[PDB]
């Protein structure tokens, strides 16, 4: 109608080259770098604060909020890329379905009696991204949430999966977790935990126990299962607890010695 | 950084090349359809 | 097409600016981490003293 | 029709050559991803 | 330094989604220019025909 500018035209091979060239900017590397940076910043913050200094809860909450926002942004970026791929697939299928203009089909498209798919309209009509089927739960988030309790005291029972209020009703009855293993009287240099056992082991004597037996029962109580060497994975919580315990004992010894000398 | 830049440009180029392969396959399918139409015309000419 | 060339140029400029800014922010975070590690080395040396 | 057939023949030969190059390039790009990852690890070691 | 690093984490979180807005604005208005390029590609062929 009027100026011969059709709303849309069927895709051409020359246009197909540009369609193939077009892609969403990839932020997976940027997201991985940002995640690594925030994780290392949390690890640095764990031992950065002076053991005497207390009041890190606000910093932990701020970093937790930042991590949750980053996770939401990553989920939205995943939704964006998948939506872009689906839109491109739909557009290419629609363009293939539509006929090609040769002599008068272009005039029919210009008059508006014939319609062809347009990427701009499809993108505008594309549903808004939804943060659905995404759980913002990571090992780094868990350690960040539990580090204030570890700072307050080495032994704590934060998980409430069994009961929301506590481990059992109102009384934890969990005792204490000792850095020094009864089997091996040394700090856990290699803290490894099984996904099924959910218990941290030094692995110095665990490897010897597992040697010669394909599967061995977990030495610790409250569980009955057999696991192999490959099931164990690194547990940062145990090493963080050991490091904070060492820092607190060193600082208290230094302070008591300094105070005693100052008294004299 | 040079290796990362070369890898990124190569990855983009090969993705574009794979998309070029798929569009070339679509173009060959269209050419085969045109050839089938031409063969149908040839068969009609042969029967005539 | 000249508008597309300007749009592609401005999009590339924005992508370069965003990537440069995020890389500079990451480098500033790395420099801050290095400064904090240097201060921790100074703190541990002060604790040793 | 013979001109269309030879055009399809060269196009499919180019498609096959491009597919073989794409398979080799995918293997080489996986090798380059390992190469850049090890170079990044060496860069982290050098920087530390 | 911890306040500075938390401020930098807030700034990088603000740059996050700003990079997504830059990506969305890069992909958007580029599909329209790609459509204009397709319109030109169809136009040269149809004008030649």
């Amino acid at each position: 109608n009027d100026n011969p500018i059709p709303k849309s035209v069927p895709l051409h091979p020359k246009s197909g080259k540009y369609f193939h060239n077009l892609h969403a900017r990839d932020l997976s590397n940027i997201y991985q770098q940002c995640y690594k940076q925030i994780d290392e910043t949390i690890n640095q913050l764990v031992d950065s604060t002076s053991p005497s200094t207390i009041g890190i809860e606000e910093q932990v909450a701020d970093i937790t909020s930042t991590y949750k926002l980053l996770s939401t942004y990553e989920s939205e970026s995943n939704s964006f890329d998948e939506h872009i791929k689906d839109l491109k697939k739909n557009f290419k299928q629609s363009s293939d379905a539509c006929p090609q203009i040769d002599l008068s089909t272009w005039d029919k498209y210009r008059t508006g009696e014939l319609t062809a798919p347009k990427l701009s309209e499809l993108y505008l009509n594309m549903p808004t991204p939804e943060p659905a089927t995404m759980v913002n739960n990571t090992d780094t988030l868990k350690i960040l949430k539990v580090l204030p309790y570890i700072w307050n005291d080495p032994t704590c029972v934060i998980p409430d999966l069994q009961n929301p209020a506590d481990e059992d009703d109102l009384q934890i009855e969990g005792g204490k977790i000792e850095l020094t293993c009864p089997i091996t009287c040394k700090p856990y240099e290699a803290p490894l935990i099984s996904r099924k056992c959910n218990h941290v082991f030094d692995r110095d004597g665990i490897q010897n126990y597992l040697q010669g037996y394909t599967t061995r029962d977990c030495p610790q109580a409250a569980c009955s299962q057999v696991v192999s060497m490959r099931d164990f994975v690194r547990d940062p919580i145990m090493e963080l607890r050991c490091k904070i315990a060492k820092m607190k004992e060193s600082q208290e010894q230094d302070k008591r010695s300094s105070q005693a000398i100052d008294v004299l | 950084v040079e290796a990362q830049d070369e890898l990124q440009q190569l990855k983009e180029d090969i993705n574009s090349r794979q998309s070029k392969i798929q569009k070339y396959k679509d173009d060959t399918i269209y050419y085969e359809d045109k050839k089938k139409v031409y063969l149908e015309n040839i068969k009609k000419i042969e029967v005539n | 097409v000249e508008e597309l060339t300007e749009k592609c140029s401005l999009k590339t400029d924005e992508f370069l600016k965003a990537k440069e800014k995020i890389n500079e922010i990451f480098e500033k975070l790395n420099t801050i981490r290095d400064e904090v590690i240097k201060k921790k080395n100074q703190n541990e040396y002060y604790r040793g003293r | 029709v013979d001109e269309v057939t030879e055009k399809i023949r060269n196009r499919q030969e180019k498609i096959e050559r491009y597919t073989s190059d794409g398979t080799t390039i995918e293997a080489q790009i996986d090798a380059k991803v390992i190469y850049v990852n090890e170079k990044d690890s060496e860069h982290q070691n050098a920087r530390e | 330094l911890l306040l500075k690093q938390r401020h930098l984490l807030s700034k990088m979180a603000s740059s996050m989604k700003s990079l997504k807005n830059c990506q969305k604005e890069l992909i958007s208005t580029q599909i329209l220019q790609f459509e204009a390029q397709n319109m030109d590609v169809s136009m040269n062929d149809v004008i030649g025909f």
